[PDB]
């Protein structure tokens, strides 16, 4: 989904 | 006068669709997330893809895009020997010269 | 089984600056326990004729990370990322949509 | 006074 969350 | 990058609440696919139509990397829009009421999402184009960064609020309501965590203090040090400690200046850590 | 040579406990900022300034290479550094806030750590580094300080935090899971700049508005968040890349590894700066 | 604050 989002780049800045693992 | 109003900002052209703010699109309010739009579906994720339409953000990608529009930005996919752009030419330059860095083409971006802020959008109000539908999968997370109250949260903002930053859509950005790069190459032949569209990246997504969830805007985050801290305890004081300050906005930021997140941090980079490490399992240990020394893994932080070693990692910052190939990557700058400052994201506005080029500063790579080196051992104290005894 | 070996300690961290960069760790200098809780030495004052002066002693850290006074020491690092005497080095001859960019990146000369030490980790010290913060004077400002307990539980935090401070990464002192030598650069040019100055000694810069970066705040390091440890969360409740024992994970370490550098502090990041934080903004009062989305408008200041985006404008800041017109000059500084949004991605960590890739160089991506924000640009107004065209057409 | 830190850089990243």
């Amino acid at each position: 989904s989002y780049v800045n969350v693992q | 006068k109003p900002h052209p990058w703010f699109f309010g609440k739009i579906p994720r696919a339409k953000a990608e669709e529009m930005l996919s139509k752009q030419r330059h990397d860095g083409a971006f829009l802020i959008r109000e997330s539908e999968s997370a009421p109250g949260d903002f999402s930053l859509s950005v184009k790069f190459g032949n893809d569209v990246q997504h960064f969830k805007v985050l609020r801290d305890g004081a309501g300050k906005y930021f895009l997140g941090v980079v965590k490490f399992n240990s203090l020394n893994e932080l040090v070693d990692y910052h020997r190939s990557t700058s400690v400052s994201r506005n200046q080029q500063i790579f850590l080196r051992d104290i010269e005894q």
